[PDB]
């Protein structure tokens, strides 16, 4: 098993990444993070993610039916 | 004593193009000890240079005798007698583009230096031995006085 | 300055890339070094490391140090600009001519 994809994040996947963790949080979820005292939880669901301590997995689909699996944490984020 | 470069000075031509600026003038100069082409630009309002005229020109860092090199300039503050009370014309600048003659293709020792006192350009043109110090990133601190003989 | 170009290139990380961006950036580093040995021997220098004009060194200096982080930016920026995988290239192509 050799990844024949790019390890950059890209941005289509980190958009919905960040809308599953916050869609996620607003529904009682425990969280990873000792957040400060700040609502919206989109604004801290963005701290999880600079911290790399968001546990979602990303399966990326080839034409032919390849399922590639991926971690949040393995990603690099560029910005 | 951290002395550059010092050298007296006598003006050619001042303001070949026109007039285009109203406190801004061009200055063109040359010496009588070694060959050199210095240009800058002084404010007319405050130093009010005219045609044919020597002046004496001192390029160096670190006013103060006593320190080593101080941190902050203070505008008042008067510690340490420095070199700006014996002139008259003080600024602060830093050099940049360090290049040579370029129409000498083969064997030539000439090279120039440019400097930037926030705006105002200065060119010089000499030896290479003259040029002693004169670092790609140097902060400098020009020193002009009239000599009127 | 050739050999420790090509020395520093024959990395583990170097070789992700296509060996055309490598040849047209061996190309670019190449031409440096042809105006430096002109300028060397414009005025007279020798490259031992000691001749008592100070200045004559300052006119197009090149160090290891700062070759490194030059070739490791370029090729990171080489990186970011692939476009992404799974964006829209007909819709964005389609506006691209309307305005």
């Amino acid at each position: 098993q050799k990844r024949i994809t790019t390890p950059y994040m890209t941005k289509y996947e980190r958009a919905r990444v960040l809308g599953t963790r916050a869609l996620q949080i607003a529904m009682c979820a425990p969280v990873m993070v000792e957040l400060e005292g700040e609502t919206d939880p989109l604004l801290i669901a963005m701290k999880e993610l600079k911290a790399r301590k968001i546990p979602i997995i990303i399966r990326r689909y080839l034409p032919d039916g390849s399922y590639e699996d991926w971690g949040v944490d393995e990603l690099i984020i560029t910005d | 004593a951290g002395i550059l470069f010092e050298d007296i000075f006598d003006v050619k031509d001042i303001d070949p193009e026109g007039k285009k600026f109203d406190r801004v003038s061009r200055l063109h100069c040359e010496s009588e000890s070694f060959k050199m082409d210095l240009i800058l630009d002084v404010n007319i309002q405050i130093y009010p240079v005219d045609l044919g005229d020597k002046f004496r020109l001192v390029i160096a860092s670190t006013l103060y005798e006593d320190g080593t090199l101080d941190d902050g300039e203070y505008n008042p503050t008067d510690d340490r007698p420095s070199r700006a009370d014996q002139f008259e014309y003080v600024m602060y600048g830093k050099v940049y583009r360090i290049e040579g003659d370029e129409t000498s293709t083969e064997a030539a020792t000439r090279l120039s230096a440019y400097v930037s006192y926030g705006g105002l350009l200065m060119r010089l043109q000499g030896d290479a031995n003259n040029l002693h110090g004169f670092e790609v990133d140097s902060r400098v601190y020009l020193l002009m006085k009239k000599l009127a003989f | 300055l050739i050999l420790t170009t090509e020395s520093i290139m024959k990395k583990s990380e170097f070789l992700c890339c296509q060996d055309s961006f490598l040849q047209e950036i061996k190309k670019f580093i190449k031409g440096v070094s042809e105006k430096i040995k002109k300028t060397r021997d414009k005025y007279g220098i020798n490259d031992n490391g000691t001749t008592e004009p100070r200045v004559l060194y300052q006119l197009d200096r090149i160090t290891p140090t700062q070759v490194e982080k030059f070739l490791e930016t370029c090729r990171d920026k080489y990186m970011r600009a692939q476009m992404e995988p799974g964006s829209a290239v007909g819709a964005l192509c389609a506006q691209s001519i309307g305005e």
